[PDB]
């Protein structure tokens, strides 16, 4: 009876979708609000999305074991690993019209326990300096030999590379007509 | 659906999947035997045949 | 038997999803994904004979199945990026996921 | 026992509080409740 | 490009061959330049093959060694002066003959046939030692028997 035409324009962009597992949708029937990002963290050629979110204060905090313990305080940061798929195409939908665009990679946030982590990193730097118990020339490939690689590999490079500090910003209009305008 | 297709069958069509296909893959999955004395000397092999 | 209870529900998932698409016409910023099929051998959302959905997304290629079809209590949020710079917008949510499946 | 802790969905602890009081709390996540 | 690399090692010569050299002295020393190419024409020098890395423990180390020593290894090949840095590396109490071969990955004719070169070329003795009797231990002409 009726028709809806469809039509696809995106190209250059690499738009990606986060997934909370922390936080619903619906609080009684009624959605709640998404929350402030302070700042974001990212990684090329490992793709993580470090994202920091902050607390609330004295009123469900209990400081003295936060300040006595780590002294990292305020920030709750959780890690994605973005995944790659095909099709998945997000769209916005005009009177009578509907526009698509892929969607590049999707991640899923987990909550990445950043000080528990920096807590014992200087357990163990310490207890080198109290009892201290104490030279390279190159080597030859052998046929014989086999050599790390594969998927720890993967986490040998993705331990020293490149941030990029994300001004997080909020703008939505600015790509709305940039798919209007083109057919 | 005996006539075309024996009573041996389990038999011969696994040898037959051998002899023509699976040789192949295995060549290429042992292939430059290397010497690290004299490191320029190398054997590959680029087919089988039986 | 249990072959009814099937076509029944994707019955009224039709009505669920163009209550759905209607609602949404006043393009406040909202966002919904789907995942169209690849490798082709664009189109039109239509309504057929006492509403029913399909695309045909191909010069003659028709896609009848269409689906509103997951259960997720996430946060979902479509955001852009570009060329690693000072490009991180989020843009807004999203509301729901349907699908396209090609007929057989 | 559902105990679900809210931004981190780990656990709770039965903390033995200040006083000796019986606070819940977890550990891995700054969270406190009576 | 080559008088900087000129300046740095009448440096590393300057001293007397002990307090091994480290970087926190050398841009106080040699800091005309920033230190992305301070750098590169040390690694430069890393390609002249006169400069080497040693290690105080835990941490990053230089230091210079004379030209009289690298002028008679540069007339070695790729391998010849490879294995001839593990054996003055050692120094003062010798090394192992399937220690060395442990290092390296090469067999054992390949070791046997470069070392053989070798002691023409005077630059190794072999010498007999008792705490453990009856194992090949090579040093320099420079006579440490300490054991
Ligand atoms: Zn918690």
């Amino acid at each position: 009876i009726e028709e809806f035409p469809l039509k696809i324009s995106g190209e250059e962009e690499s738009l990606h979708v986060f997934q909370y597992a922390n936080r619903p949708r619906l609080v009684g029937r009624k959605p709640a609000e998404h929350p402030f990002i302070s700042a974001a963290r990212y990684k090329p050629k490992s793709h993580l999305w470090e994202i920091d979110i902050p607390l609330d204060e004295q009123a469900f905090y209990n400081k003295d074991k936060a300040e006595s313990e780590w002294n990292g305080v305020n920030v709750q940061t959780l890690k994605g690993v973005g995944v790659e798929n095909n099709g998945q195409y997000a769209a916005f939908v005009k009177d009578m019209q509907v526009y698509l665009v892929p969607i590049e990679r999707v991640a899923q946030l987990k909550p990445f326990f950043k000080y528990i982590d920096d807590a014992n990193v200087t357990r163990k730097q310490e207890d080198a300096r109290r009892n201290p118990n104490p030279m390279s020339v190159k080597s030859v490939n052998d046929p014989s030999q086999n050599r790390l690689t594969g998927s720890l590999l993967a986490h040998k490079v993705a331990d020293e590379e490149a941030n990029i500090e994300l001004t997080w910003a909020e703008g939505t209009f600015e790509q709305f007509k940039d798919t209007i305008v083109k057919e | 659906f005996l006539k075309v297709k024996g009573l041996v069958k389990q038999h011969l069509d696994s040898f037959n999947y051998f002899v023509d296909t699976d040789l192949k893959k295995i060549i290429k999955a042992n292939q430059l035997i290397l010497s690290d004395v004299d490191p320029e000397f190398y054997l590959k092999y680029v087919d089988i045949r039986v | 038997k249990e072959a009814a209870a099937e076509l029944e529900l994707l019955n009224a998932d039709h009505q669920h999803i163009l209550r759905k698409l209607k609602k949404m016409n006043n393009k406040p910023e909202r966002f919904m994904v789907f995942q169209l099929p690849t490798r082709l051998p664009v189109g039109s959302i239509r309504v057929h004979k006492s509403g029913k959905l399909s695309v045909k997304i191909g010069n003659v290629v028709m896609d009848i199945g269409k689906g509103a079809e997951t259960t997720f209590l996430q946060d979902v949020i479509a955001l852009s990026i570009a060329d690693d710079a000072s490009s991180a917008e989020l843009l807004g949510r999203v509301d729901g996921k349907i699908v396209v499946t090609p007929q057989i | 026992m559902l105990s679900f802790c809210p931004s981190c969905n780990n656990m709770l602890l039965i903390t033995s509080g200040d006083s000796g009081v019986y606070t819940l709390a977890c550990r891995s996540c700054p969270y406190e409740f009576p | 490009l080559s008088d900087n690399a000129k300046t740095l090692h009448s440096q590393m010569m300057s001293k007397g061959i002990g307090a091994l050299f480290t970087q926190q002295e050398l841009q106080k020393q040699m800091g005309i330049g920033s230190l992305t190419d301070l750098m590169s024409i040390v690694q430069e020098l890393l390609d002249k093959n006169l400069i080497k890395l040693v290690k105080q423990n835990d941490e990053l180390k230089f230091q210079g060694v004379l030209e009289s020593e690298a002028q008679k290894k540069a007339t070695m090949s790729a391998e010849e002066a490879l294995v001839y840095s593990y054996i003055e590396a050692s120094g003062r109490e010798g090394i192992w003959s399937k220690t060395i071969k442990a290092r390296t990955n090469l067999h054992q004719h390949v070791v046997l046939k470069c070392l053989k070169s070798l002691e023409s070329q005077r630059y190794v003795k072999s010498v007999k030692s008792v705490k453990f009797p009856t194992r090949k231990i090579y040093m320099l002409y420079s006579l440490q028997p300490s054991v």
